[PDB]
């Protein structure tokens, strides 16, 4: 059926441009309208630009008027939206959406969307995670179930990976949605309960992994004696 | 803020009872009145919550099915209703006012307990 | 600017029950009204337009009312496929969506389980500390997490992360992170993290004290 691809999201820093493309099959392009939509966790799903079936009318949301421009080749199926002076605020998920089929006196809006491309607006340099663990103690330790884990802290850009044992340990796990610190950087926790009678002689190894800076660590959680 | 419980008492096995929480010198309209219960030898234990009307009811493992809240804002009460009674279900029941409008459980305000007997 | 607000934000809703959320507009859109359904991870999908028209594919349990100002999706029996945030979108002039209402997996109520960690050594001797305060396989989602250092109430130095309901047992999990230079870690003695929930008879604090550990 119809398909939306879009690509050309990455990392750039304030004030510098990014080009993002959406390759569409499964259906005659230049037929249709398309949309470029945003969606960031602050300002929820937002509209960004329309363009006509033959590229004629152009439109644009308040926000990125005069630093957006939504173009199209009907040639190459190919959808395009040129980013300049870009800002923190429009870090975002972009999507290519197809405007529906409407009958001829209506409104319309979009049927199919793509699956969105990733765009993040920083200043923060590329940098893999401090781990450190996260140690289980009495503190840690309820019943016959004790909590372990590791802190991977200070990294940029997402994402991070996160196995226990080199992947033997998968049971109760739960790694954390990273949070933006101040700084820039990300950081998260990966924690796992395990039997309290396995501490101290089971060994306990998170192993992280930043495919952006090329980072691989190992740090064995230890218990503490308080 | 005061509470008092009332309706407890002595019922048989897959009997019925309903308890009721009045609140006096607070409106409680705005607030999650939740009830717990305690028996002889354990801690007091969650039974179920009625969060302010439209923002649901919500219940304990070992009620579910059988016990029902529900709330008169009007009269400043609220309510237990307990279906199918158990022996298990033998305890002192309180309610208590959750005072954070936004539900995390910051319970200041406790009635004295209704006592719940399920036997013969 | 036509401004979309949806209510609820969130409804904790049950397998069979018949579902009803509402959307509206501040000024008048006649039916350009369109609903889309996304879950996390995934791009935007098309049920209904025309406020009432069902999209082909969408089941028969899905429709939708109003005209105007004023407009209701409802899901006549929900099945665990519609679990999932539902967004309105006028597209009456120009295009603006709603917040979004999302339906969440309702279950029985669980206390959390609350953990401590201190900072290790290796980050000490980096010029930070960072405690952790973990509260394990929670539900409902709302609860309070206070850090205290020496009996103090910590604000504004703390983040926390909750993570989305677990696929076997639709339970929570939420850390909560207090991050101090280690000049002011090593100004004080206990630390402590309070916790509440509507499960919670009593606030359950986990505590430690520096150079216990």
């Amino acid at each position: 059926q119809v398909q939306l691809v879009e690509s050309g999201g990455g990392v750039v820093q304030p004030g510098r441009s990014l080009r993002l493309s959406c390759a569409a099959s499964g259906f005659t392009f230049s037929n249709f309208g398309m949309h470029w939509i945003r969606q960031s966790p602050g300002k929820g799903l937002e509209w960004v630009a329309i363009i006509w079936y033959d590229g004629s009318n152009t439109y644009y949301a308040d926000s990125v008027k005069g630093r957006f421009t939504i173009s199209r080749d009907n040639s190459k199926n190919t959808l395009y939206l040129q980013m300049n002076s870009l800002r923190a605020e429009d870090t975002a998920v972009y999507y290519c959406a197809k405007v529906w089929f409407g009958e001829s006196e209506d409104n319309y809006s979009v049927d199919v969307w793509g699956q969105g491309t990733t765009v993040t607006v920083s200043s923060a340099s590329t940098k893999g995670p401090s781990v450190f663990p996260l140690a289980p103690s009495s503190k840690s330790t309820s019943g016959g179930t004790a909590a372990l884990g590791c802190l991977v802290k200070d990294y940029f850009p997402e994402p991070v990976t996160v196995s226990w044992n080199s992947g033997a340990l998968t049971s109760g796990v739960h790694t954390f949605p990273a949070v933006l610190q101040s700084s820039g950087l990300y950081s998260l926790s990966s924690v796992v309960t395990v039997p309290s009678s396995s501490l101290g002689t089971q060994t306990y190894i998170c192993n992280v992994n930043h495919k952006p800076s090329n980072t691989k660590v190992d740090k064995k959680v230890e218990p503490k004696s308080c | 803020v005061q509470l008092x419980x009332s309706g407890g008492g002595x019922v048989q096995x897959g009997x019925s009872l309903x308890l009721s929480c009045x609140a006096x010198x607070x409106x409680x309209x705005x607030x999650x009145x939740x009830w717990x219960r305690q028996x002889p030898g354990x801690x007091r234990e969650x039974v179920x919550x009625x969060x302010x009307x439209x923002x649901x009811x919500x219940x304990x493992d070992s009620x579910x099915g059988r016990f029902t809240x529900s709330x008169d804002x009007x009269x400043x009460x609220x309510x237990l209703q307990x279906x199918x009674l158990x022996x298990x279900d033998x305890a002192x029941y309180y309610c208590x006012x959750x005072x954070x409008x936004x539900x995390x459980x910051x319970x200041x305000x406790w009635g004295x307990g209704t006592x719940v007997t399920v036997s013969s | 600017d036509i401004q979309m607000t949806q209510s609820p934000s969130t409804l904790s809703t049950s397998v069979g029950d018949r579902v009803t959320i509402t959307c509206r507009a501040s000024q008048s859109i006649s039916n350009w009204l369109a609903w889309y359904q996304q879950k996390p991870g995934k791009a935007p999908k098309l049920l209904i337009y025309k406020a009432s028209t069902l999209e082909s594919g969408v089941p028969s349990r899905f429709s939708g009312s109003g005209s105007g100002t004023e407009f209701t999706l409802t899901i006549s029996s929900l099945q665990p496929d519609d679990f999932a945030t539902y967004y309105c979108q006028q597209y009456s002039s120009y295009w603006t969506f709603g917040q979004g209402t999302k339906l969440e997996i309702k279950r029985t109520v669980a206390a959390p389980s609350v953990f401590i960690f201190p900072p290790s050594d290796e980050q000490l001797k980096s010029g930070t500390a960072s405690v952790v305060c973990l509260l394990n396989n929670f539900y409902p989602r709302e609860a309070k997490v206070q850090w205290k250092v020496d009996n103090a109430l910590q604000s504004g130095n703390s983040q926390e992360s909750v993570t989305e309901q677990d696929s076997k047992d639709s339970t929570y999990s939420l850390s909560s992170t207090l991050t101090l230079s280690k000049a002011d870690y090593e100004k004080h003695k206990v630390y402590a993290c309070e916790v509440t929930h509507q499960g919670l008879s009593s606030p359950v604090t986990k505590s430690f004290n520096r150079g216990e550990c």
